């Protein structure tokens, strides 16, 4: 298990002083769903990219926290589904318009459900059980950065999350508890005049799986005074 | 894919004297994929400092590695004799990774004018047919010497092969050897044979007498 | 601690195959970091093959996918290279490495003795071994000058020493070089007059591929 954070203080939607769009458009309706697909190419050593087919892009790069998973996945039919930006996004082909992201790998084969597993989340502004509701996969261990997208791109989609300016909240983050294995991630962006995508989304790139069933969610919040 | 690019290819220096070699890449790696490896002849290449400018397990400081972006820099402070050898970078991230051709480093010492001998076909090859003279010629700085070869006096020839070795260990030096291959068909009939070099370290150039005179 | 052993055929015949070995040692191929093939040419530029990873995942140098194996048995714990069609452009050094990492940073650690492998279509040669005596010349100065000619073979390589390699001190070898597909090597040694033709002086010539022993012995020329 990870320890929660109290020791490992969060960000604040205020001592950010850059603009929240740059937010919410990750965890807005676009994103990155593909089913069944293997690698086309490989940029760098820790990235693999996907040609697959909403109106700026079309070939997709998936970056890894290691040398491996590139590896492992490389060449593999897999589902691919994370966060994704262009901005700071650029990468060579050798297949004789381009996005990027980060983990959001999972094996297609022997994954898939029916049948499709509804994971509860628990809303608490202020420490509060002051909202719930389920998000869905269709397959048996699914990635968290997968999770999280859905989590937020439902609280975003009704309780303004994340607005343009900066937060409703001051904190928050989103905590994943399987049995003997709890870990969270911090909803609030890089303090300072202005916030990086792919620093921030960089999170994944470890590819960190859960399982379906196993797990629900906690999403805890704050106001900001 | 991305090549890397070393300058300069050879770099002599006298030892104490310190040195710098290049590596531009063309792209552009960060410093923590950029590697240099060493290798001494003969021999396998050897880790020497990576991410730029970190050494690796038991090599002087004398060694170190500044570069950015596409620039890249290898740095030997005072340069001993036990410095000789082939350095290439080598960056990673790229896919297909990649290593530049080489920088050579030989060192500098005070000229030393050859040290000629020249022989006979001996029995065997006589023998067997064929006959070749052979010169030897050892320890020689700097590189470079030049072999001209005469029969009955004032004769060019074809039929002859060199093959210099590489900056001698202790004698920071040279030698090289040139072969004269020829038939029985021949040798028997022209008594006269020299080899003769042309060294820095000399005016008149060096010569070896050889008529009849050995087995 | 992690050694590297290659091998294979020395030479190989254009088009054939070219499967070699890595033997690791000291290190269990499976509990860590990539294995990679490198070969480096005549003029010594330095191509990677690929590596069989930790998990036996490969990737390959994209110049070659199409000809390229990289293969492990776990259970002799080694690793292999497979190469097809090869052209002669393929005679180089093999090396296979093992390599390290510190965060995103990965280097090649560990390195094998390296392995030759010659491709061509030339009949594996024995080769000629000749003594070198001076005219007379024992009457310049302190050292004399002998050597050792090896004319003829194929392929390389050929290994040579002075009674036995007994004496190294003042030995050159060089290079071979090319006599429309055999080898001719010299080797000199210089040793002060005084001893020779008293002290012991012979060549001992070595090519593995025609397994051929042969020693030499020197013995000089009163015409």
């Amino acid at each position: 298990s990870q320890p929660d954070p109290k020791p490992d203080e969060l960000h604040k939607s205020s001592k950010f002083t850059g603009l929240m769009e740059n937010m919410k458009v990750l965890y807005d309706d676009n994103h990155v769903s593909a089913i069944n697909v293997k690698s086309i190419d490989q940029f760098l050593y820790f990235d693999l990219i996907y040609s697959i087919k909403l109106g700026n892009y079309d070939n997709v790069r998936v970056e890894f926290k290691n040398k491996d998973l590139a590896d492992k996945y490389k060449d593999k039919y897999v589902d691919v589904f994370g966060a994704n930006y262009y901005y700071q996004c650029y990468f060579s082909k050798k297949t004789n318009r381009k996005t990027c992201m980060y983990g959001g790998v999972t094996e297609h084969n022997g994954n898939q459900l029916d049948k499709y597993r509804s994971i509860t989340v628990r809303v608490f502004e202020d420490g509060k059980n002051l909202l719930s509701f389920d998000v869905q996969t269709n397959k048996k261990k699914v990635t968290a950065q997968e999770l999280d997208y859905l989590t937020r791109h439902y609280l975003v989609k009704n309780k303004k999350l994340y607005e343009f300016n900066n937060s409703p909240y001051e904190t928050g983050y989103i905590k994943f508890i399987e049995n003997e294995n709890s870990f969270w991630y911090d909803m609030m962006p890089a303090p300072g005049d202005k916030f990086d995508q792919s620093k921030y989304l960089m999170m994944y790139n470890d590819n960190k799986m859960v399982d379906s069933k196993d797990v629900k969610i906690e999403v805890y919040l704050t106001t900001k005074k | 894919e991305n090549v890397l690019t070393q300058s300069p290819a050879i770099m002599s220096a006298s030892p104490g004297e310190t040195v710098t070699m290049t590596c531009r890449a063309t792209s552009s790696v960060s410093s923590t994929y950029l590697h240099w490896y060493q290798q001494k002849s003969g021999a396998s290449p050897k880790l020497w400092i990576y991410s730029t400018s970190n050494l690796a397990s038991g090599v002087p400081a004398r060694f170190s590695g500044s570069g950015s972006g596409t620039s890249y820099s290898l740095t030997i402070s005072s340069v001993e004799a036990e410095d000789a050898a082939t350095y290439y970078c080598q960056q990673y991230i790229n896919y297909p990774l990649t290593f530049g051709g080489g920088t050579k480093l030989e060192l500098k010492r005070a000229d030393a004018a050859p040290t000629v001998s020249i022989f006979p076909p001996s029995s065997e090859q006589l023998t067997s047919g064929g006959a070749s003279v052979v010169c030897f010629l050892n320890n020689f700085y700097p590189k470079d010497i030049n072999v001209k070869w005469k029969i009955d006096g004032s004769e060019r020839q074809n039929g002859v092969l060199n093959s210099w070795t590489d900056q001698d260990s202790k004698d920071s030096t040279y030698s090289m050897s040139s072969t004269l291959t020829l038939t029985k068909d021949e040798y028997e009939r022209h008594n006269s044979y020299t080899c003769e070099a042309t060294h820095k370290t000399s005016t008149s150039p060096i010569v070896k007498s050889f008529n009849r005179n050995e087995c | 601690d992690v050694q590297l052993q290659e091998s294979g055929p020395g030479l190989v015949r254009p088009s054939q195959s070219l499967s070699l070995t890595c033997t690791v040692t000291g290190y269990s191929l499976t509990s860590d970091f990539a294995w990679n093939w490198i070969r480096q040419f005549p003029g010594n530029k330095l191509e990677w093959m690929g590596y069989i990873n930790y998990s036996g995942y490969t990737n390959y140098n994209p110049s070659l996918k199409s000809r390229i194996s990289i293969t492990r048995d776990t259970s002799k714990n080694q690793f292999f290279l497979q190469l097809n069609s090869v052209t002669t452009e393929d005679t180089a050094t093999y090396y296979c490495a093992r390599e390290a990492y510190y965060g995103r940073a990965y280097w090649f650690a560990y390195w094998g003795q390296g392995t030759l492998v010659t491709v061509s279509a030339a009949k594996t040669t024995p080769p000629s071994v000749y003594p070198l005596a001076p005219g007379s010349a024992a009457q310049t100065n302190s050292m004399v000058t002998l050597g050792c000619l090896v004319k003829g073979y194929f392929p390389e390589p050929v290994t040579v020493t002075w009674n036995s390699g007994s004496l190294s001190s003042g030995v050159h070898t060089f290079p071979a070089v090319l006599q429309s597909d055999l080898y001719t090597l010299s080797s000199s040694v210089t040793v002060p007059s005084s001893p020779r033709p008293s002290e012991t002086v012979t060549c001992n010539v070595a090519h593995p591929a025609s397994s051929t022993k042969v020693d030499k012995k020197i013995v000089p020329r009163d015409c």
